[PDB]
Protein backbone atom coordinates (compact mmCIF):
# COMPACT_ATOMS: atom_id res chain seq x y z
CA UNK A 1 0.00 0.00 0.00
CA UNK A 2 0.94 3.65 -0.53
CA UNK A 3 1.74 6.06 2.33
CA UNK A 4 3.07 9.65 2.46
CA UNK A 5 5.86 11.22 4.57
CA UNK A 6 5.92 15.01 5.01
CA UNK A 7 8.47 17.25 6.66
CA UNK A 8 7.41 20.78 7.67
CA UNK A 9 8.79 22.40 4.50
CA UNK A 10 9.83 19.83 1.93
CA UNK A 11 8.03 18.13 -0.92
CA UNK A 12 6.06 15.10 0.13
CA UNK A 13 7.41 11.67 -0.64
CA UNK A 14 5.57 8.48 -1.39
CA UNK A 15 6.50 5.07 0.00
CA UNK A 16 5.37 1.54 -0.80
CA UNK A 17 4.79 -0.36 2.43
CA UNK A 18 2.88 -3.27 3.95
CA UNK A 19 1.00 -3.36 7.31
CA UNK A 20 3.58 -5.84 8.67
CA UNK A 21 6.50 -3.35 8.14
CA UNK A 22 8.01 -2.05 11.37
CA UNK A 23 8.53 1.68 11.89
CA UNK A 24 12.24 0.78 11.55
CA UNK A 25 11.58 -0.74 8.09
CA UNK A 26 9.80 2.50 7.12
CA UNK A 27 12.83 4.50 8.31
CA UNK A 28 15.04 2.18 6.21
CA UNK A 29 12.83 2.90 3.19
CA UNK A 30 13.18 6.64 3.84
CA UNK A 31 16.96 6.18 4.05
CA UNK A 32 16.89 4.48 0.66
CA UNK A 33 14.75 7.27 -0.80
CA UNK A 34 16.57 10.23 0.83
CA UNK A 35 19.88 9.14 2.41
CA UNK A 36 18.80 10.03 5.99
CA UNK A 37 20.02 7.51 8.58
CA UNK A 38 17.22 5.90 10.68
CA UNK A 39 18.66 7.15 14.00
CA UNK A 40 18.25 10.76 12.80
CA UNK A 41 14.53 10.15 12.03
CA UNK A 42 11.43 10.67 14.17
CA UNK A 43 8.11 9.57 12.63
CA UNK A 44 4.83 11.06 13.85
CA UNK A 45 1.19 10.11 13.23
CA UNK A 46 -1.98 11.70 14.60
CA UNK A 47 -0.48 12.80 17.93
CA UNK A 48 1.88 9.87 18.47
CA UNK A 49 5.62 9.45 18.00
CA UNK A 50 5.89 6.00 16.39
CA UNK A 51 8.20 3.43 18.00
CA UNK A 52 10.82 1.56 15.98
CA UNK A 53 9.83 -1.95 17.06
CA UNK A 54 6.05 -1.63 16.48
CA UNK A 55 4.37 -2.12 13.09
CA UNK A 56 2.17 0.04 10.87
CA UNK A 57 -0.54 -2.51 11.78
CA UNK A 58 -0.07 -1.97 15.54
CA UNK A 59 -0.98 1.71 15.00
CA UNK A 60 -3.77 0.86 12.53
CA UNK A 61 -2.16 3.10 9.94
CA UNK A 62 -4.16 2.66 6.76
CA UNK A 63 -3.54 3.26 3.08
CA UNK A 64 -2.82 6.82 1.94
CA UNK A 65 -1.94 7.87 5.51
CA UNK A 66 0.54 10.69 6.04
CA UNK A 67 3.39 10.33 8.53
CA UNK A 68 5.34 13.39 9.61
CA UNK A 69 9.11 13.24 9.69
CA UNK A 70 11.26 15.41 11.94
CA UNK A 71 15.02 15.16 11.99
CA UNK A 72 17.22 15.04 15.10
CA UNK B 1 -14.03 8.86 36.46
CA UNK B 2 -14.61 11.38 39.30
CA UNK B 3 -15.08 15.17 39.21
CA UNK B 4 -12.10 15.70 41.56
CA UNK B 5 -9.72 13.56 39.46
CA UNK B 6 -11.00 15.48 36.41
CA UNK B 7 -10.18 18.89 37.86
CA UNK B 8 -6.65 17.62 38.52
CA UNK B 9 -6.01 16.41 35.00
CA UNK B 10 -6.98 19.85 33.60
CA UNK B 11 -5.04 21.82 36.28
CA UNK B 12 -2.81 23.49 33.66
CA UNK B 13 -5.69 24.61 31.47
CA UNK B 14 -6.31 28.36 31.22
CA UNK B 15 -10.11 27.80 31.51
CA UNK B 16 -10.38 24.89 33.95
CA UNK B 17 -13.94 25.38 35.19
CA UNK B 18 -15.42 25.66 31.66
CA UNK B 19 -13.52 22.60 30.41
CA UNK B 20 -14.52 20.52 33.42
CA UNK B 21 -18.22 21.39 33.11
CA UNK B 22 -18.37 20.68 29.36
CA UNK B 23 -16.57 17.38 29.96
CA UNK B 24 -18.92 16.27 32.80
CA UNK B 25 -21.91 17.07 30.57
CA UNK B 26 -20.43 14.97 27.77
CA UNK B 27 -19.55 11.86 29.78
CA UNK B 28 -22.86 12.01 31.64
CA UNK B 29 -24.68 11.41 28.30
CA UNK B 30 -21.91 9.39 26.57
CA UNK B 31 -20.73 6.86 29.06
CA UNK B 32 -18.27 5.04 26.80
CA UNK B 33 -16.15 8.27 26.53
CA UNK B 34 -13.60 8.87 29.27
CA UNK B 35 -11.15 11.69 30.07
CA UNK B 36 -7.44 10.85 29.91
CA UNK B 37 -4.25 12.87 30.17
CA UNK B 38 -1.55 12.10 27.56
CA UNK B 39 1.24 13.83 25.73
CA UNK B 40 0.25 14.90 22.19
CA UNK B 41 3.17 15.19 19.78
CA UNK B 42 2.50 17.67 17.05
CA UNK B 43 3.71 17.32 13.50
CA UNK B 44 6.68 19.61 14.18
CA UNK B 45 7.87 17.23 16.90
CA UNK B 46 6.95 19.45 19.86
CA UNK B 47 4.90 17.84 22.62
CA UNK B 48 2.23 18.93 25.14
CA UNK B 49 0.33 17.08 27.84
CA UNK B 50 -3.35 17.39 26.86
CA UNK B 51 -6.56 15.99 28.23
CA UNK B 52 -8.50 13.99 25.66
CA UNK B 53 -11.81 12.19 25.52
CA UNK B 54 -11.37 8.65 24.31
CA UNK B 55 -13.89 5.86 23.76
CA UNK B 56 -16.81 5.23 21.43
CA UNK B 57 -19.95 7.05 20.40
CA UNK B 58 -23.10 5.18 19.30
CA UNK B 59 -24.06 5.66 15.66
CA UNK B 60 -27.17 3.91 14.28
CA UNK B 61 -26.73 2.64 10.73
CA UNK B 62 -28.86 0.27 8.65
CA UNK B 63 -30.63 -1.15 11.71
CA UNK B 64 -27.48 -1.83 13.77
CA UNK B 65 -25.53 0.33 16.27
CA UNK B 66 -21.90 0.97 15.53
CA UNK B 67 -19.74 2.10 18.41
CA UNK B 68 -17.20 4.29 16.64
CA UNK B 69 -13.92 4.82 18.45
CA UNK B 70 -12.90 8.49 18.60
CA UNK B 71 -10.36 10.73 20.31
CA UNK B 72 -11.15 14.38 21.06
CA UNK B 73 -7.97 16.22 22.13
CA UNK B 74 -8.51 19.52 23.95
CA UNK B 75 -5.90 22.23 23.51
CA UNK B 76 -4.97 24.11 26.70
CA UNK B 77 -6.96 27.09 25.32
CA UNK B 78 -10.18 24.99 25.35
CA UNK B 79 -12.99 26.02 24.95
CA UNK B 80 -11.86 28.90 22.69
CA UNK B 81 -10.36 26.69 19.99
CA UNK B 82 -11.92 23.42 18.75
CA UNK B 83 -10.81 19.92 19.68
CA UNK B 84 -8.51 17.97 17.39
CA UNK B 85 -10.73 15.03 16.49
CA UNK B 86 -9.90 11.57 15.16
CA UNK B 87 -11.58 8.35 14.30
CA UNK B 88 -9.37 5.59 15.77
CA UNK B 89 -10.02 2.40 13.77
CA UNK B 90 -9.34 -0.99 15.33
CA UNK B 91 -7.91 -4.00 13.49
CA UNK B 92 -11.45 -4.98 12.37
CA UNK B 93 -12.19 -1.50 10.93
CA UNK B 94 -11.21 0.26 7.71
CA UNK B 95 -11.57 4.04 7.37
CA UNK B 96 -13.90 4.92 4.51
CA UNK B 97 -12.37 8.26 3.56
CA UNK B 98 -14.73 10.98 2.46
CA UNK B 99 -15.93 14.49 3.13
CA UNK B 100 -15.63 14.15 6.92
CA UNK B 101 -12.78 11.72 7.52
CA UNK B 102 -9.38 11.57 5.80
CA UNK B 103 -6.99 8.64 5.51
CA UNK B 104 -5.48 9.43 8.91
CA UNK B 105 -8.82 9.44 10.73
CA UNK B 106 -8.91 13.25 11.05
CA UNK B 107 -12.50 14.50 11.28
CA UNK B 108 -13.88 17.44 9.29
CA UNK B 109 -17.16 19.11 10.13
CA UNK B 110 -18.79 22.56 9.81
CA UNK B 111 -19.04 22.56 13.62
CA UNK B 112 -15.22 22.51 13.86
CA UNK B 113 -14.55 25.08 11.10
CA UNK B 114 -17.11 27.53 12.58
CA UNK B 115 -16.21 26.85 16.24
CA UNK B 116 -17.02 29.72 18.67
CA UNK B 117 -17.54 29.63 22.42
CA UNK B 118 -20.01 29.70 24.01
CA UNK B 119 -22.38 28.50 21.24
CA UNK B 120 -20.05 25.58 20.37
CA UNK B 121 -19.42 22.89 22.95
CA UNK B 122 -18.27 19.30 23.29
CA UNK B 123 -21.80 17.92 23.65
CA UNK B 124 -22.95 19.83 20.53
CA UNK B 125 -19.94 18.49 18.59
CA UNK B 126 -20.63 14.91 19.55
CA UNK B 127 -24.30 15.02 18.53
CA UNK B 128 -23.37 16.57 15.15
CA UNK B 129 -20.79 13.82 14.70
CA UNK B 130 -23.46 11.23 15.33
CA UNK B 131 -25.82 12.86 12.80
CA UNK B 132 -23.18 13.19 10.13
CA UNK B 133 -21.68 9.69 10.65
CA UNK B 134 -25.21 8.19 10.60
CA UNK B 135 -25.63 9.38 6.99
CA UNK B 136 -21.95 9.10 5.97
CA UNK B 137 -20.30 6.26 7.88
CA UNK B 138 -16.57 6.85 8.44
CA UNK B 139 -15.78 3.15 8.92
CA UNK B 140 -16.66 -0.30 7.75
CA UNK B 141 -16.17 -3.69 9.38
CU1 LIG C 1 19.26 1.08 2.63
CU1 LIG D 1 -21.41 15.38 4.61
Amino acid sequence: MQIFVKTLTGKTITLEVEPSDTIENVKAKIQDKEGIPPDQQRLIFAGKQLEDGRTLSDYNIQKESTLHLVLR
Amino acid sequence: VSESQLKKMVSKYKYRDLTVRETVNVITLYKDLKPVLDSYVFNDGSSRELMNLTGTIPVPYRGNTYNIPICLWLLDTYPYNPPICFVKPTSSMTIKTGKHVDANGKIYLPYLHEWKHPQSDLLGLIQVMIVVFGDEPPVFS
